[PDB]
DNA sequence: CGCTCTGCTCCTTCTCCCATCCTCTCGATGGCTATGAGATCAACTAG
DNA sequence: CTAGTTGATCTCATATCAGGAGAAGGAGCAGAGCG
């Protein structure tokens, strides 16, 4: 489960960049993996590459 | 009539008009028909393949070969840019096929499941675009096809691509794939198109690639130990024996004696950085972001596509006689400068290639600098009006140059009345910089055709360039021969973020690089002792 | 630096090369001899050597 | 909380005090439902305390 | 007469906790991959 | 109704030290039935 942005909220800096929570990077990094071993459990990708 | 072993009655009046490769190639779909197996008509371009698959499917009707009383429905996945003209081919050998065709263009006028439902209600032969098996991938896989061509079959290659998941959803033992090249890049591309006709000949992808992928192109390498090369060419041979009755691969050298063929050129100039243009690649290769392109914290394509942009003109990258897009200050541009000023003073007609449409636009604005009549055709240009351009350069000499890039039109758009051609940038893709070179000098080409590839030495471009020839190097061990000289080396080809321009004291890497230019148990057991020790 | 006042606070340590026995209460040894031991010229942390006596039982 | 927490207090309750992670997954692991008699789950609640 | 089934003790992880509230300053934080061609399709812009 | 043009949309390529306290598990092992 991917919680709603009100318990990661991106607050605005002075300027106009957008700072992420610390959750929302969490979820990027889980969502990369999760691509990625999709992607190799899909094509082709050794034993050891999907553990 | 032609009559083949088990009886399949091809008409004499189709079977006599065949050449021979052709009457070969159907003998060949039948073999695998009879197997029940598809296969890959790999002829490249120019044979006929089209002829060949029309005549195996009417012999294979008026033969009433039996399921289906003679051949059932069938669907032709090919490019918009030739389904007309297969319609027409049909239509000029053997009419008797209600042949139709799924498009917004088509005839039906009506709901186009209902073209799907009707066409297949009566054995007909129904032509789709790769799109429209995309997109109606549930629903066109519903009525039982009999035969399923993918003209083509290169759209393929990638095995991740959801066209693929679409065309290897269907259910009929009977897949054909027409393609020029079956492999363009890798090996990847074999096995895609390999496990669509035949599911399970080469294994499962993973396992396909570890047996023959890695230890091929760790072979491919001349500074590999000779262990590796030895055991690159044992996988080399044990893929080309595998794929060997599945592939009907033929070149321009077996049937050259029966069609002219004019002779071709080609050169590789090497153009010199302008100092300025010099200075903006060694701040860039010097800056920050290569180096965390070196450490992987950023992506490394956006590197490769500044560099790509730095090598055809500084004015992409950065951002009178300086407006954008001034040919002084790119070394490939004044070579281009020469070239279109010599080849206009000798009356010839030119092709101008490049990837990129900015830097396309770049030389239209050029071109126009100059008093050079042109004419531009690109992906922005409608297709509707793709084929009056090139028509009216074909038919006339008052236009001097065409600019393409390498990859618009249907393949090998007709472009005959050019004599020399240009591909101002090479690609990633061999097959990409072949098709271009091989769009102008295709069959009825009256004049000597020469290509020049346009290449800045010391740069990210000849890395590409090697890259190029890489490539068509592992095509060429994969399909014609396993035994070849190695050229190159693995950190220099795999390191492509400097920059050593030649002083002219030294040559250039690529010339540095080509500086040389039943069994009876003991016939079993002599081939495997042979295999083996390899 | 950066225009700040920055003031640094020396910072106790325990003295290095030289040898103190202590005895921890609540150890598997009676008696515990360290030395935190480093060259003159520093270019490694403190190396601390300890030579200890097991308790008795 | 080797005490206070061992009791048959509420999760919620047990969670104000000490562990509330452990005791959170624990009652979700068991299913425990709060009865919200205590002050704390009422207070958490925004509930008029007992 | 050798196996099982305890169940006691010693060690070893292992995991949890460490008063309340309040003021101020100071430093660090910033995330960007492209490009084009083909095909579809739906809306005009004419017929 | 009929083409044709022109946008948007999407797919597919090419890149390689001055804690402490308690609870749980595990292991060594003494010993008692008892097959």
């Amino acid at each position: 489960p991917v919680p709603p942005l009100s318990v990661r909220p991106a607050v605005v800096m002075q300027g106009s960049a957008r700072n992420q929570d610390d959750l929302t990077h969490k979820l990027a990094d889980i969502v990369k993996i999760n691509n990625q071993l999709r992607r190799n459990e899909q094509n082709g990708a050794a034993a050891h590459v999907i553990a | 009539d032609a009559e083949f072993d088990e009886g399949f009655k091809v008409p004499g009046f189709l079977f006599k008009k065949l050449f021979k490769y052709q009457q070969t190639g159907v003998r060949w779909l039948w073999e695998l028909h009879c197997q029940q197996a598809g296969g890959i008509l790999g002829d490249e371009m120019g044979l006929g393949r089209t002829i060949q698959i029309i005549a195996f499917l009417a012999g294979l009707s008026y033969s009433k070969i039996r399921r289906f009383e003679g051949l059932g429905p069938t669907v032709i996945v090919c490019p918009t840019t030739v389904m007309h003209q297969w319609v027409k081919e049909f239509h000029t050998w053997w009419p008797p096929f209600r042949v139709a065709i799924l498009h917004e263009t088509g005839s039906y006028t009506h709901k186009k499941e209902k073209l799907i439902r009707d066409v297949a209600h009566c054995h007909g032969i129904l032509i789709t675009s790769y799109s429209y098996i995309r997109l109606m991938q549930d629903d066109i896989s519903r009525y039982d096809w009999h035969y399923v061509i993918l003209d083509e079959g290169h759209k393929i290659r990638n095995p991740n691509a959801a066209v693929t998941l679409a065309c290897k959803q269907f259910r009929t033992p009977h897949r054909i794939i027409l393609s020029g090249s079956p492999m363009q890049n890798n090996l990847r591309e074999l096995w895609s198109l390999f496990d669509f006709i035949f599911p399970g000949k080469l294994g499962t992808l993973p396992v396909f690639m570890e047996q023959f992928s890695v230890p091929i192109t760790m072979g491919g390498y001349s500074n590999a130990s000779p262990v590796q090369v030895k055991t690159a060419y044992k996988c080399a041979c044990v893929l080309r024996d595998t794929i060997n009755p599945y592939l009907l691969r033929r070149m321009k050298s077996d049937v050259k004696m029966s069609l002219s063929l004019p002779d071709k050129n080609e050169q590789v100039l090497f153009c010199r950085l302008t100092d300025e243009q010099h200075k903006v690649y060694q701040n860039f290769v010097d800056s920050k972001e290569v180096y965390r392109i070196l450490n992987g914290e950023m992506q490394i394509f956006s590197g490769l596509i500044a560099l790509r942009k730095i090598c055809n003109h500084p004015d992409l990258f950065s951002g009178e006689e300086d407006q954008f897009g001034y040919w002084k200050r790119s070394g490939k541009m004044i070579v281009v400068e020469s070239l279109l000023k010599i080849w206009h003073k000798q009356g010839q007609r030119v092709l101008l290639f490049s990837q990129s449409r900015q830097m396309l636009d770049i030389l239209e604005v050029f071109l126009r600098a100059q008093k050079y009549t042109y004419l531009k055709m690109d992906g922005t240009t409608t297709i509707a009006s793709r084929q009056p351009l090139i028509t009216r350069y074909n038919e006339d000499t008052s236009i001097f140059v065409f600019l393409l890039t390498t990859r618009v039109g249907g393949l090998g758009v007709n472009l005959t009345g050019a004599n020399r051609v240009v591909i101002y940038d090479p690609d990633w893709n061999p097959s990409t910089d072949t098709q271009a070179r091989e769009r102008a000098w295709r069959i009825g080409q009256k004049k000597q055709v020469t290509v020049y590839r346009l290449l800045t030495a010391g740069t990210i471009e000849e890395k590409i360039y090697h890259r190029q020839i890489f490539k068509q190097f592992l095509t060429n061990r994969v399909l014609k021969d396993p035994k070849q000289r190695r050229f190159f080396k693995s950190n220099d080809l795999y390191e492509l973020f400097t920059l050593t321009s030649p002083d002219a004291s030294q040559s250039t890497e690529t010339s540095a690089i080509f500086a040389g230019t039943p069994l009876a148990s003991s016939s079993l057991l002599a081939k495997m002792r042979a295999r083996n020790h390899l | 630096i950066n225009g700040s006042e920055k003031v640094l606070i020396a910072q106790e340590k325990m003295a290095t090369n030289t040898v103190y026995v202590f005895a921890k209460k609540d150890s598997k040894y009676a008696y515990t001899g360290e030395c935190r031991s480093c060259l003159e010229n520093s270019s490694r942390p403190t190396s601390t050597i300890w030579v200890s006596m097991l308790a008795r039982g | 909380r080797h005490g206070v927490n061992r009791q048959d207090t509420g999760p919620l309750m047990k969670c104000s005090f000490e562990e509330t992670v452990d005791v959170l997954m624990e009652a979700a692991a068991h299913g425990e439902s709060d009865p919200m008699k205590g002050v704390s789950e009422n207070i958490m609640l925004g509930q008029l305390a007992p």
